[PDB]
């Protein structure tokens, strides 16, 4: 069948994708683009209303001396200009991050122990349901004990709620099913049995605070807001004194002893509290993405859905705004989720490994890394050489480096069933690419790349970590675009090839298996395309409280 | 010195750019004035601006390292550090980004070289930069169709050539003339119009590009068939991997 | 000596050990036993070899509920504890037969490790203890079993957790009484970020030894913070001696007098009487049926009032055998004594303010928890400069089982290793013996 | 001795000082001069008495552009410096004949303070230096002028800034080479958070001495981090000796041979020839007109390549007298040497990778700055384990005035005070003397 990027390349350019020559300078600059024309008109309108110049297409250099391309969102049939994939212009991308930032997982294990042992009251499915009715009134910001409380408007905070899950089916089925993430409904049988075995008789809350609060405030608000309203609801539902010594054990349990943040806090140069993107380890990002429970027949699809999740969050929002800003890093990330390019390379490598070894049947060693990563690197690079339209599409070397090395590292991990050798294959890919074309990425692209080989298997204090546990705060990774979302894909790759239900935390995997989320984590690239088309409906808006 | 493994023309060309004993082929003559104009840092007859006073005016303490290391002439004078930056087409330009930084640090003294996919730069003291720049412009480091002198707006290394065989340039600093076949530099490297254009000679024909290129490609010499060069890359990978462990 | 004061030193049974020892013999800057306790707490690490082995066999590494399917390694680390420990000790030590200690406990399930003090005299801080310990155990595990390059990173994760993606050693199977330098509320706070339950576990819930260890650590931090420099130094030393060291047997004797039937208020009445008997306070003015007391020695009044405050905690929380009310004792001993006398309460109101927030954050939804999880670096309990936390330590030592987050719950690894060390366990014995030994050199 | 290696040690003029010194005599764990340097940098504070006086007179306290109208206090601090310094010293010292130093400079406008070592042996970390110094000078200034209770908090703000509202001493008029413990990227990093410009200023831009001080601090941090424990120890000691201590005169002799007309590439050719001549590498395999080199001692190959890298920086940035190209030298020295030889570059690629990001963050819009503002704790330059930042120090020592953020701009207070201290200013001298002294104890 044609390579998977050919339809996109025929949509973008009039020439055939193999054609080496074109014409430039004849498209009228920005005037060729619907979106730039919208921007030029909006800038005139903004500047005139506010009395300060703003967007002006004649500032600096004239965009569109070449074709300003559409991009196909991979796995979709939606083609949009890249400005529609900028996170500022894409409400689905903003809501994806809000839905992670505003979530926290909070055990009821220590809490129920405090109730039984310290207050001397019984817990059963019935008392749990009554506590859940109470906390779903209180969590969005409404009162249960005091007189003369003033409360949040329920429609502004409609996205905030609490659900629970447990690995004990008979206990799950006794709690009111309005509040339950049903593992058996959400996961195919084998993954459901794995997840339930991990959870056991433990009972956990998934708490989502309001998007309007998360946007007002920060990620470190989430576990606090969660615990306040858990605390009020434990007072009201189990009939405590409203503020006695035992109250503080529910606070410590919900805020510290049985909380699981999405992200850990950051060191001072990049100071941030919990539940910010830099704290989210790669294994958690693969677990947040829900492609694993829907597309499990196709480990390439699962892995590259995780790459899309991560390239957007880690390069566009985190590195391209929290850690920099401006125009930012849209196409550094779009290279990994558009035009079916990474998909073409990664299916090639998956089939190569199937034919030579069998998925997960290769020895977990450097021989396998050298064989698979080299073969897949050369395939990817040959496509840019055979198709000048493909090279002009992924015009920055960093974009190519990330795409070729993601396909090489995911394919190596499909062979070995182990993410560490996948990561060695990523670095070998960069070294071969650099020598093949006498270039790689931007000035600073390969800081982690050159430290890379030596730190894959190191065991030293700030060097040695399995890839699943690394994240944007692993020292070598803390700065640069074109790596973090691809590493989350490599962390997913061996687990999707093995059919594992999760990559690093089963509670995080379950916690996003929930259609009450605003963003649909089962189809990240589909949602990105919906947002690009201005068809996604986010939470958090102030329309109800502002002039009509 | 050996410089680079491999048995292709690409490999030998990578070694020749690094080797200061290899005489770079001169392809074109450019006047001193025109190198100055293309750099764009100062006007013809303008004295070299200074960033600090001449070394002899500074009366420094005894330092055995400084006493052993001879300063380049622009450092003795206190010249500004300025730059020259080139973009090389992936369609078989003779030099390429890492080839340039590796070569510059073997050939040139007092050099700050930077490599990127779409641009490669050297920064050094201004009067010394003008002497190196003549060599980068006059020799087979440069082709006037497939290489561009560009301080900003560098896009084009990865683009399709136009119908004349010229790399894309958002700011059209180098113009091929359809009737004559020569390229002229019509703007300096930052994109400002030159009073008079600089002739940069004829684009190298396809055969000569293939003789002189340092990029590996499936339609030229493929890197994967230069098995000795791949062996050394793989060796480096494996030795760094084992050494980081134990 | 800079100061003229002398104190009489007693043992933990209330028996005299040494008379008329100069106050500065108890100073953290002079007493060699306080130096060896602080250096020991810098350098001591608890290694949970059974936890490492279990994390490896299950691939449960990197923090709560985390697991990597397919990464399990089944290594017989506890069965080979002696060899692993010896190989780690050879990397930990600087020279053979220096002060490095590596001792197995619980049939090889745990190791007490004391990294050589010389590594700290060439270090900025104290992180060499967990870092040098973790790497020596990671390498000795890998070398014991010939763990491959491909798998060794799981040994690392099972030892030290998610570091460096997380700032802390999240999920580590090693433990220290100190916590990482980034978590200090201010420079100089490291000896304050020691959980009260750790102090009570290491002293085996001996009430006077838990109070002494906590006061040592708190008042030693007040030197490192600069608070006990210059004008304030004597106030801090007299607090150490009278509230933490049982100087003059004053905490002991107030507890003896009030333990059978006493309250916080009966202890206040006894301490005001004893301060007037000893000339620490005097009647300054008579109002209508009320005497206004004054003092010519605010540091000494503070110290007597601090001894009373400790005795009142031991009476009130000892009577309940329930630690929670320590927050109330710390508040109302100070509030009551100010309206009883007209003189300022302990730490000039800062114990009372610490107690207001501590009471709130141990009885509310907003944060905190039970007494045992506080420490001098906790935002709720940092505000008094050493005079509050040791009372919390005494109250948790007296708690007979009312807490969920007890020292048995939070501090079991710490207990098994740190209580081995005689000077951490019974620091009142060793600090008093060292003060008597140096008495004529101060 | 754990290691059999011996090295010859030279002074900064290339003359032999001592032959055949055991490697561990240079270890931070054994060498007494490295101990005195590290305890010195923990305990030494620069006090800007003029800056305190000016901040008070204008009420400009609390950080850039901040001022409190109506709070101005005009105190003759510099004219009474001798008295103020003596009173601060009495509070700083532990005893009258200890190693506290308080010395006025600049006619009383500045003071060098060295807080007594013993305060640190009973401290967790190093913040007692600024905190004990700050309060002793705040108290001494208050007591010199009898500043009232209502005004004294302005003296505190002028000395220590906006702390504790800010985490740092924001607006302080004291300075140290270390920075606060909360700013460490990881535990064990404090000796790495020392600006390159502070090292170059303390050593008066003597290139070899700047490279030595930087190396001593970086490799001593490697011990505190646990990196130099076990398998890696010899690699770190040999890097210290050859890259920072000019062992065997290797750096010196490379620079001598390449200084007149040399490049990074000529220094590589000479180092490869010297490694071959010394037996550190040998030809393993012949490819087509290409010799593949091997080694049976990767730590020694790494060290020789590290000495070459320092020489290449001296040649390259010495010829330009401009530091910026150190990021390029650190990159392409390592990239060229691997394709020249078939062996891994310094620190197995981690100098090269540090240099890629350092080059980017010294020539782009995103962060970083000029070479002198980096340090081993900086996110851009932390990745190599001691083998990159000393080259940056050498390059800034050789810079003739191309930097806006030069040591004169960022480190003038540091320079005046810390270059007074002989062991900080000329550490190559003292560490080599101490190594020769303990030669027979290893
Ligand atoms: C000024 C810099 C230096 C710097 O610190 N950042 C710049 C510019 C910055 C700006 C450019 C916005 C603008 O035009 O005003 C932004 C968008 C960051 C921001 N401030 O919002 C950016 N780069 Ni850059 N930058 C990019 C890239 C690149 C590629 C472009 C090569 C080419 O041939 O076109 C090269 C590096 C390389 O050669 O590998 C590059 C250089 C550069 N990058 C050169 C300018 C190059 C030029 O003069 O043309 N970027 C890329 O390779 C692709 C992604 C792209 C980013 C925007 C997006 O992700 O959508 C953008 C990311
Ligand atoms: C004490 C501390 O909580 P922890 O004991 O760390 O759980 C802290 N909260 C607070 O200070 C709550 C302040 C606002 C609520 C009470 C206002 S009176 C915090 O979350 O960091
Ligand atoms: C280096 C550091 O900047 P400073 O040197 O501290 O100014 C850091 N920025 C970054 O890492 C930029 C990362 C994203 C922009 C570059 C992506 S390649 C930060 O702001 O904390
Ligand atoms: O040109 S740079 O590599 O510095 C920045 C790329 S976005
Ligand atoms: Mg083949
Ligand atoms: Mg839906
Ligand atoms: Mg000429
Ligand atoms: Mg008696
Ligand atoms: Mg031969
Ligand atoms: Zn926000």
């Amino acid at each position: 069948a044609d390579k998977l990027f050919i339809n996109a390349l025929k949509k973008k350019f009039e020439e055939s994708p193999e054609e080496k020559k074109t014409t430039f300078y004849t498209l009228g600059g920005w005037k060729q683009s619907e979106r730039k024309t919208e921007f030029v008109n909006a800038g005139k309108e903004v500047a005139a209303k506010r009395g300060i110049p703003q967007y002006n297409p004649d500032i600096g250099t004239p965009l569109g001396q070449r074709v300003l391309m559409p991009y196909q969102v991979s796995t979709t049939d939606t083609y949009v200009e890249g400005d529609d994939l900028h996170f500022v212009n894409n409400a689905a991308m903003q809501q994806m991050w809000d839905d992670i930032r505003r979530t926290v997982i909070v055990g009821l294990n220590h809490a129920h122990a405090v109730i039984e042992k310290r207050l001397g009251k019984e817990v059963t499915p019935e008392t749990i349901t009554h506590y859940l009715e109470t906390v779903n009134h209180a969590m969005p910001g409404a009162a249960v004990v005091q007189e003369h409380m003033v409360e949040t408007h329920p429609a502004l905070v409609a996205d905030s709620y609490v659900k629970v899950f447990t690995g004990n089916d008979e206990i799950a089925d006794e709690i009111d099913p309005a509040f339950v993430i049903d593992i058996n409904k959400q996961f195919p049988e084998d993954q459901a049995e794995t997840l339930k075995a991990e959870v056991g008789d433990g009972i956990w809350q998934v708490v989502r605070i309001p998007t309007i609060v998360s946007r007002t405030c920060d990620g470190a608000t989430t576990s606090r807001w969660s615990a306040m309203q858990i605390g009020m609801s434990m007072i009201s539902a189990y009939k405590q004194a409203a503020g006695e010594a035992a109250t503080g054990d529910f606070a410590y349990a919900a805020k510290h002893a049985e909380v699981i943040h999405m992200g850990t806090y950051l060191p001072v140069r990049r100071a941030r509290g919990e539940n910010e993107p830099g704290g989210v380890p790669f294994g958690y990002l693969a677990d947040i993405c829900q492609s694993s429970r829907v597309n499990y027949e196709d480990p390439v699809r699962v892995s590259l859905d995780v790459v899309a999740t991560g390239a957007m969050l880690y390069d566009q929002i985190w590195l391209g705004s929290y850690m920099s800003g401006g125009v930012g890093f849209t196409q550094y990330a779009t290279a990994a989720y558009t035009d079916n390019i990474l998909d073409d390379f990664t299916y090639f490598g998956k089939e190569y490994v199937e034919d030579k070894y069998g998925l997960c049947e290769a020895p977990n060693n450097m021989d396998t890394v050298l064989d698979v990563a080299t073969e897949v690197t050369f395939y990817g690079l040959e496509q840019y050489e055979e198709y000048p339209a493909l090279l002009e599409d992924q015009f920055g070397g960093s974009q190519r480096a990330a795409v070729v090395a993601a396909a090489a590292g995911c394919s190596t991990a499909f062979a070995t069933g182990n993410a560490q050798t996948g990561l060695s294959g990523w670095y070998l890919s960069m070294y071969l690419h650099k020598e093949q074309h006498s270039r790689l990425g931007f000035y600073g692209y390969d800081l982690q790349d050159q430290c890379g080989a030596s730190n894959v298997f190191s065991i030293r204090g700030d060097e040695g970590l399995p890839l699943e546990l690394r994240g944007p705060n692993y020292p070598n990774y803390a700065m640069n675009v074109g790596h973090q979302g691809e590493y989350a894909g490599i962390s997913q790759a061996p687990h999707a090839a093995r059919g594992d239900a999760f990559v690093f935390n089963p509670l995080v995997k379950i916690a996003f298996a929930d259609d009450n989320l605003v963003f649909d984590f089962t189809n990240v690239r589909g949602e990105f395309a919906k947002g690009a088309l201005r068809e996604f409906e986010p939470a958090g808006e102030r329309a109800l409280i502002t002039p009509a | 010195a050996q410089y680079y493994p491999g048995t292709t023309k690409v490999a030998q060309n990578r070694r020749n750019f690094c080797n200061p004993e290899y005489e770079l082929e001169k392809l074109r003559e450019i006047s001193d004035e025109d190198v100055v104009k293309i750099l764009g840092h100062r006007a013809p007859g303008e004295e070299y601006p200074s960033v600090h006073p001449p070394l002899e005016e500074m009366d420094e303490p005894e330092d055995a390292i400084r006493e052993m290391v001879e300063p380049i002439d622009g450092a003795k004078a206190g010249d500004r550090v300025r730059y020259i930056q080139f973009t090389d087409s992936m369609y078989f330009a003779p030099a390429q980004p890492y080839v340039r930084s590796r070569a510059y640090l073997c050939r040139y003294r007092g050099a700050d070289a930077g490599t990127l996919s779409g641009r490669q730069i050297i920064e050094t003291r201004e009067r010394d930069l003008e002497k190196i720049s003549k060599e980068l412009l006059e020799t087979e480091f440069f082709d006037p169709a497939r290489s561009g002198v560009r301080g900003k707006s560098v896009h084009g290394h990865s683009l399709r050539l136009d119908e004349d065989g010229m790399m894309f340039d958002m700011l059209r600093r180098q113009i091929y003339n359809k009737d004559t076949g020569r390229v002229e530099m019509v703007k300096n490297q930052i994109g400002d119009e030159l009073d008079e254009p600089v002739d940069l000679g004829e684009p190298l024909d396809e055969e000569t590009l293939m003789e002189k290129t340092t990029i590996y490609r499936v339609d030229g010499e493929a890197y994967r068939d230069d098995v000795e060069a791949v062996e050394i890359m793989q060796r480096i990978h494996v030795l760094r991997s084992q050494g980081g462990f134990n | 000596a800079k100061f003229e004061d002398k104190v009489d030193l007693y043992d933990d049974r209330g028996n005299l050990v040494e008379e008329q020892v100069p106050l500065e013999a108890l100073s953290p800057l002079r007493n060699p036993a306080i130096k060896s306790i602080v250096q020991g707490i810098k350098r001591t690490v608890a290694v949970n070899l059974e936890g490492i082995e279990n994390a490896l066999k299950t691939a449960k590494v990197g923090g709560p509920a985390c697991k990597i399917m397919g990464r399990e390694l089944d290594l017989d680390i506890v069965g080979n504890a002696e060899s692993i420990a010896a190989a780690a000790k050879e990397m930990i030590q600087v020279t053979e037969d220096d002060d490095t200690n590596v001792e197995l406990l619980g049939g090889g399930k745990r190791a007490l490790v004391q990294v050589p003090s010389a590594r700290f005299d060439v270090a900025a801080e104290y992180s060499a203890a967990p870092l040098v310990t973790a790497t020596a155990f990671v390498q000795a595990i890998i070398n014991e079993f010939d763990v491959s390059m491909y798998d060794a990173n799981m040994v690392k994760a099972a030892v030290l957790g998610r570091y460096p993606q997380s700032v802390e050693y999240m999920g580590a199977n090693i433990a220290t009484m100190l916590d990482i330098p980034q978590k200090l509320e201010g420079p100089g706070y490291a000896l304050r970020n020691i959980m009260v339950n750790h102090v009570v576990a290491a002293t085996l819930k001996n009430t006077l030894q838990a109070a002494a260890l906590s006061t040592i650590l708190e008042q030693t931090a007040m030197f490192e913070m600069g608070d006990a420099v210059g004008a304030f130094e004597r106030m801090h030393l007299l607090g150490l001696a009278y509230q933490g060291m049982n100087a003059d047997n004053l905490v002991f004797d107030l507890v003896k007098a009030n333990g059978k039937e006493g309250t916080v208020g009966s202890v206040i009445a006894d301490l005001v009487e004893r301060a007037l008997e000893d000339g620490v306070i005097k009647v300054e003015k008579e109002l209508t049926d009320y005497k206004v007391y004054g003092t010519d020695d605010l540091a000494m009044w503070n110290a007597y009032a601090a001894a009373g405050l400790m005795a009142a905690t031991m009476v009130n929380q000892g009577a309940a055998r329930a630690a929670q009310g320590v927050s109330s004792t710390l508040l109302y001993y100070n509030d009551l004594i100010e309206f009883e006398t007209g003189l300022p309460s302990v730490d000039f109101g800062k114990v009372e303010g610490t107690a207001v927030g501590f009471s709130f954050f141990s009885h509310s939804i907003y944060g905190g928890g039970g007494p045992g999880i506080f420490n001098g670096n906790h935002i709720v309990t940092r505000h008094s400069k050493g005079f509050a936390i040791p009372c919390v330590a005494a109250a948790m030592a007296l708690d007979a089982g009312t807490q969920m987050f007890s020292p048995e719950a939070t501090s079991g690894l710490i207990k098994e290793v740190f209580s081995q060390v005689d000077e951490f366990r019974e620091p009142l014995k060793y600090v008093v013996e060292a003060a008597a030994e140096i008495k004529n050199e101060i």
